[PDB]
RNA sequence: UAUAUAUAUAAAUUGAUUAAAAAUAAAAUC
C-alpha cells in the first residue's frame, strides 16, 4: 500500500479549529508558525532556537525528536517557552530531560535522520599559521606536519596553499571588515580541531612568428588518431572536457 | 537543468540543498522516511523520491542516471558504503560551492558560476558541470559570498518603517525611564541576574513622518541617529554593498552550518581547496546528506537497474 | 638467583669486594701464565674458550641457565614495562661476544708484550653471563620498540653489525643468517613505524627488497600508519615493493 | 533461529538450493555490493541481516516456498569456514582461498 | 546602547470546517 502522505510534522501540534471563512490557511502553515514563533516588526524570530548563530564554538543543529517540536527559547535568557491555550508564551509544566541529556556525539550530527553525517572540526589560525612556518620555512615535509598534528597529507598541502593566498590578500588589503566580521562569525560556529624520458624539440623561433612549435617523440602503433573510432557525439555516453581558457570543448 | 518549481512546499516536505526559512521547516518537521508497509518497487520510489530531491534536484532524470557511477568509493564500525551513492555529484563546482558555504543553496552556487564569479585555480570557469579533481583550488567573488550568507538588504521604505519604529520605542523607553528610574533599574539589574544622572543622560529622539521624508536617503541618514544606530537607516549604512550593511549572518544560518570533510576552506579569502572525493569510513559517510542509510540503500538499488 | 645457586648450594650469586680482589688475582695468575704455552693466538683464545665454558659450569648449573630460560627471564620485565630491571638483567646476565674478544685480544697484548683488572674481572664475570645470540638481540629490539627507547635501538644495531662479524654468526648457514637478518629488518621497521618515521621504514624496505622477501603481514602496521596520513605515493611504492612478485 | 553470517555481511560461498519446485542460486558479494535478489529474499536478508548478496530462481516462484527455501537453505545449505576447518583437521589459512592477481 | 514591542481597527482569491488543501505558490522587495 502506497498513497500520498501530506508531511504534516510527527511531533504535537495545535490543528486549527474552526476558522472564520476568509483566513484561508492550512495545518501546515500553523505548525510553521508555531516552530517560527512570533515576528518582528523588523522581520526577526527572536523566539526561535536557530534563529541566531552559536559562538560558544559550539554548533546549534535541530533536534526535533529531542526537543519534541518545541523550538522557542528566551531571546535572553535561553529557557524553554512552549505555547499555551490563551496563546501566549510561556515555562513549560515539566523540563525535558532529553535535552539536558544529549550525547556529545549528536552535538556534532547536523542531521537527525543520519548519524553517519558529521561535521568536521576547523583549524584554529595559530595552528594553521604554525604548519605554514613547519612547512614553508622550516622545510618539513607533508607527512611529518601531518604525523604530527594527527593531519592529512591533503589537508596540510591545502592549508600551505590557503594561508599563503591569505597573506597575499592581506598583502593587498583585499580582506575586508565584512569579510573578517564573517570569518570570525563562521570560526565560533564550528567544533575546534585540537592537536594533541621522452627527446623533444623545441622549434626555431623567427621574428614575426607568433608560435613555436613543440615535437614530441612518440613510437608508431600508438600515435596518431585511429581509424573508424566510436563516434559519441550523438550518445548519451559523448564526451565533455574544458580548455586551459576554461572554456567547454567536446574531446 | 530543471525549472525551480515548488522547492519549499510544505506539503511535500522534501528536502532541497539550501538555507531556506521553509526548507529548515521542511527538514525539521520530517521525522525520517517511512518505508514501512511499501512494496518494493515503493520503497525504492520513495528513496528515489527523496534523494534525488536532495541531492542534484536541478539535474534531470536521464543526466543524472548518466552520471550515476554503479562504483562506490571506501577508504569497530560498519562502514556506510552505500551513502557514497551521490558521491560523484560533489566533484561538481556549483556542489563544491555549496559545500563550502559560499552560496545559500546549489541553484544559487550555479548563478554565481554563471555570472562569472567563480575561478579554480586561478582561471574564470562559468559552466556549473565543471568538475573538481584532487586539490583543485576554487574561489568565489568576496561580495557574493558575504551577500548568499548575509541577511537581505531592506529597501529604503521597509527600513524607514523599521526607523519610526525604533524611533517610537526608543522614545516609550526613556518616558518610562526618567519617569520611574527606581523600577526600571531593578528590571535592569533582574535582567542581567544608582544614580539619578543616569536617567537624565537618557534623551527623546524626534518622531519621524515617512510622507515628507521619502525618496531622500542622506536626509533620512543625517537626521536618525540612534544611540545603537549612528547616521544611517536600518541596515543600509552604505547602501552600495549588496547585502545588510552592518554584516550580520542570515537567519536560519546555524541548522545547515556544516563543514566538510573532504574541502579545506579559507572564508577571509572565500577560497578553498577540494582534498578529495568524498569517501566512507568505518561509521562516517563524507557525503553530507539528511538522509539515512537505507533511504541511499533503495536509491542505490532504483538506479542500479533504472527503475526496472 | 634461588635457581642460580643451586638451592643455595653455590654461593655463586652472592658477592664481596674480597672476593672480587682475591678472584682478579688468581684469573691474573692464570691467565698471564697461560699467555706464553699456547702456540698462536688461536691456541690460546681456545684455552680461554675451555677455560670460561668449564668455569660457567662449574659455578651455575648448565640446564637451568640457559638461552630459553634467559629469554622468558628478560622477556618478563618487558611485559611488565620496567625499563630499569629489564636493562639491569641484560647487562648482569648476557656478554657480548665482540666485547669479550676485543678484550681477550687486549689481554694478549698486555700479557704477552685500572683497565687491566677491568678486562680480568670481565674474564672472571663471564661466569654469570651467555652470549647475546641473534634471538636475544632481537628481544632487545622488542624492548627498544615496546619502550619507545632510540638510544636501546641504536646500540642494538651497532652490537648487531658487530656482532656479525664475530665467529659464532658465520658459523652458522647462508639461509638462517639471511632469515634472522630478515627478522631484525622486521622489527627495525617496525620500531621507526611507531616512531612515526615512515620515511626511514620505507627506505629500509627499498634499500633490501631483493635480498629480503617483503610481504604484507611485515608491512601491514606501515601500510596502516601511511593510510591513516593519506600519502598516496608512499603506499603504492610499498605495495609494489611488496607485491611485485 | 541463528543463520551462518560471513563477516556478518554475506553468505559464506554460493548455495544451490531447491525447495518444492523453487530454484534459489544465492551468490556471495563483495562489500558495498548491494542486495539483488528476488523481493521477498530482499526482505528476508534484510530481517536476517545479510547486506551484500546476489541470486536468481528458478522453477517456481511462490512466495512462501520461495521465503521457507531461503531460511532452509540458510540452515542447512550453509557452513562456517570454522566448521570446515575443524571437521577437517586444518586451521583457517589451510582452507582460505588464495589471492590470484 | 535599548532590544520577546504591545495595542487597535480594517480587509483576506478557489476549495473546505481541520491533520483539505491550492500556497512561498503569487504580488512586493534585494
Ligand atoms: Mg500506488
Ligand atoms: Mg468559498
Amino acid at each position: 500500500f502506497s498513497r500520498r502522505r501530506i508531511a504534516y510534522p510527527f511531533y504535537p501540534f495545535k490543528k486549527l479549529g474552526r476558522q472564520h471563512p476568509k483566513k484561508h490557511d492550512t495545518n501546515l502553515k500553523t505548525a510553521m508558525r508555531q516552530f517560527l514563533g512570533p515576528k518582528n516588526y523588523k522581520g526577526e524570530y527572536v523566539m526561535n532556537k536557530y534563529f541566531t548563530v552559536p559562538t560558544n564554538h559550539v554548533p546549534n543543529y535541530i533536534k526535533p525528536d529531542l526537543e519534541r517540536g518545541q523550538s522557542l527559547e528566551h531571546p535572553v535568557t535561553k529557557k524553554p517557552l512552549q505555547l499555551r491555550y490563551d496563546g501566549t508564551l510561556g515555562p513549560p509544566p515539566v523540563e525535558n530531560k532529553r535535552l539536558q541529556n544529549i550525547f556529545k556525539d549528536r552535538l556534532l550530527q547536523p542531521f537527525p535522520s543520519n548519524p553517519h553525517c558529521k561535521t568536521n572540526y576547523v583549524l584554529s589560525p595559530q595552528l594553521k599559521q604554525s604548519i605554514f612556518e613547519e612547512i614553508t620555512v622550516e622545510g618539513l615535509s607533508a607527512q611529518q606536519v601531518s604525523q604530527k598534528y594527527g593531519l592529512k597529507i591533503p589537508r596540510v598541502e591545502a592549508i600551505v596553499k590557503l594561508v599563503s593566498v591569505e597573506n597575499s590578500w592581506n598583502r593587498r588589503n583585499r580582506v575586508s571588515s565584512d569579510l573578517k566580521t564573517m570569518d570570525e562569525t563562521l570560526y565560533r560556529m564550528f567544533p575546534v580541531f585540537d592537536s594533541d624520458n621522452t627527446k623533444v624539440i623545441y622549434g626555431e623561433l623567427v621574428e614575426g612568428e607568433r608560435s613555436q612549435y613543440k615535437f614530441t617523440n612518440a613510437k608508431v602503433g600508438k600515435v596518431g588518431y585511429r581509424y573508424g573510432s566510436g563516434n559519441r557525439d550523438n550518445k548519451k555516453d559523448r564526451r565533455i572536457g574544458f580548455n586551459k581558457l576554461g572554456q567547454m570543448v567536446y574531446i | 537543468p530543471r525549472k525551480a518549481n515548488l522547492l519549499k512546499s510544505l506539503a511535500r516536505g522534501r528536502v532541497r540543498t539550501s538555507f531556506n526559512k521553509y526548507n529548515l521547516f521542511n527538514l525539521y518537521k520530517k521525522g525520517g522516511v517511512d518505508l514501512k508497509s511499501k512494496s518494493l518497487y515503493q520503497q525504492k520510489w520513495t528513496a528515489k523520491q527523496e534523494t534525488r530531491a536532495y541531492h542534484g534536484e536541478h539535474l534531470t532524470e536521464k543526466r543524472w542516471q548518466t552520471v550515476f557511477k554503479p562504483k562506490l568509493d571506501s577508504v569497530i564500525k560498519e562502514t556506510p558504503f552505500l551513502l557514497q551513492t551521490f558521491a560523484v555529484l560533489e566533484k561538481r563546482l556549483d556542489f563544491a560551492l555549496f559545500r563550502a558555504m559560499f552560496a545559500s543553496s546549489v541553484r544559487q552556487a550555479r548563478q554565481f558560476i554563471l555570472h562569472g564569479n567563480v575561478r579554480v585555480n586561478g582561471v574564470k570557469i562559468k559552466h556549473p558541470s565543471y568538475t573538481l579533481k584532487p586539490g583543485d583550488m576554487f574561489s568565489v567573488k568576496p561580495d557574493k559570498v558575504l551577500e548568499a550568507l548575509g541577511a537581505k538588504k531592506p529597501s529604503f521604505q521597509e527600513a524607514l518603517k523599521i526607523d519610526k519604529t525604533q524611533i517610537v520605542l526608543w522614545n516609550k523607553y526613556v518616558k518610562e525611564a526618567k519617569t520611574e528610574p527606581k523600577e526600571v533599574w531593578e528590571k535592569k539589574l533582574e535582567n542581567f541576574e544608582f544614580d539619578p544622572k543616569w536617567a537624565k543622560n537618557l534623551k527623546y529622539h524626534d518622531p519621524i513622518k515617512l510622507s515628507e521624508l521619502e525618496g531622500d536617503e542622506p536626509k533620512a541618514r543625517k537626521l536618525i541617529n540612534l544611540p545603537w544606530q549612528k547616521n544611517y537607516v536600518y541596515g543600509r549604512q552604505d547602501p552600495k554593498k549588496p547585502f545588510f550593511t552592518p554584516w550580520k549572518p542570515r537567519p536560519f544560518l546555524s541548522p545547515f552550518a556544516i563543514l566538510p570533510h573532504h574541502l579545506e576552506i579559507s572564508f577571509k579569502t572565500c577560497h578553498a581547496v577540494y582534498l578529495r572525493d568524498p569517501v566512507a569510513r568505518p561509521g562516517q559517510s563524507e557525503v553530507i546528506s539528511p538522509f539515512d542509510v537505507p533511504v541511499h540503500e533503495r536509491a542505490y538499488m532504483y538506479y542500479l537497474r533504472n527503475g526496472k | 638467583s634461588f635457581n642460580m645457586e643451586n638451592g643455595g648450594t653455590r654461593n655463586t650469586l652472592t658477592s664481596s669486594n674480597e672476593a672480587a680482589l682475591e678472584d682478579i688475582k688468581k684469573y691474573r695468575q692464570l691467565l698471564d701464565s697461560f699467555a706464553q704455552e699456547a702456540e698462536d693466538f688461536n691456541e690460546f683464545k681456545f684455552k680461554v674458550m675451555y677455560e670460561v665454558t668449564k668455569m660457567q659450569r662449574e659455578s651455575i648449573n648448565v640446564n637451568v641457565f640457559n638461552k630459553i630460560s634467559l629469554h622468558t627471564y628478560l622477556s618478563i620485565p618487558i611485559n611488565l614495562k620496567q625499563q630499569k630491571e629489564f636493562l639491569r638483567r641484560l647487562t648482569f646476565f648476557t656478554f657480548q661476544q665482540h666485547e669479550f674478544e676485543a678484550v681477550i685480544k687486549r689481554l694478549y697484548e698486555g700479557y704477552r708484550n685500572n683497565l687491566i683488572m677491568h678486562d680480568i674481572w670481565y674474564i672472571t664475570c663471564l661466569r654469570h653471563k651467555i652470549m647475546m645470540d641473534t634471538t636475544l638481540y632481537e628481544l632487545v629490539m622488542k624492548a627498544a620498540i615496546e619502550f619507545q627507547n632510540e638510544d636501546l635501538a641504536k646500540k642494538v644495531w651497532n652490537d648487531r653489525g658487530k656482532f656479525r662479524t664475530t665467529v659464532p654468526f658465520l658459523k652458522m648457514d647462508q639461509r638462517i643468517r639471511i632469515a634472522k637478518d630478515q627478522k631484525f629488518a622486521h622489527l627495525m621497521v617496525e620500531f621507526f613505524t611507531k616512531q612515526g618515521k615512515y620515511s626511514d621504514a620505507i627506505a629500509i624496505i627499498l634499500s633490501s627488497k631483493n635480498r629480503f622477501n617483503w610481504t604484507y603481514s611485515m608491512v601491514r602496521n606501515l601500510h596502516k600508519a601511511l593510510e591513516e596520513i593519506e600519502d598516496r605515493n608512499s603506499v603504492e611504492i610499498l605495495l609494489d615493493v611488496v607485491n611485485k612478485k | 533461529k541463528e543463520i551462518p553470517r560471513y563477516e556478518n555481511r554475506t553468505i559464506y560461498g554460493d548455495i544451490d538450493f531447491r525447495y518444492h519446485g523453487v530454484k534459489l542460486h544465492l551468490r556471495s558479494a563483495k562489500p558495498g555490493f548491494g542486495l539483488r535478489v528476488n523481493h521477498v529474499i530482499f526482505e528476508i536478508c534484510e530481517c536476517a541481516g545479510i547486506k551484500d548478496l546476489s541470486g536468481k530462481v528458478y522453477k517456481s516462484r511462490n512466495d512462501m516456498n520461495i521465503a521457507k527455501g531461503t531460511i532452509e537453505a540458510f540452515t542447512k545449505a550453509q557452513k562456517t569456514l570454522d566448521e570446515v576447518a575443524l571437521g577437517r583437521g586444518k586451521k583457517l589459512v589451510d582452507v582460505r582461498k588464495v589471492y590470484y592477481s
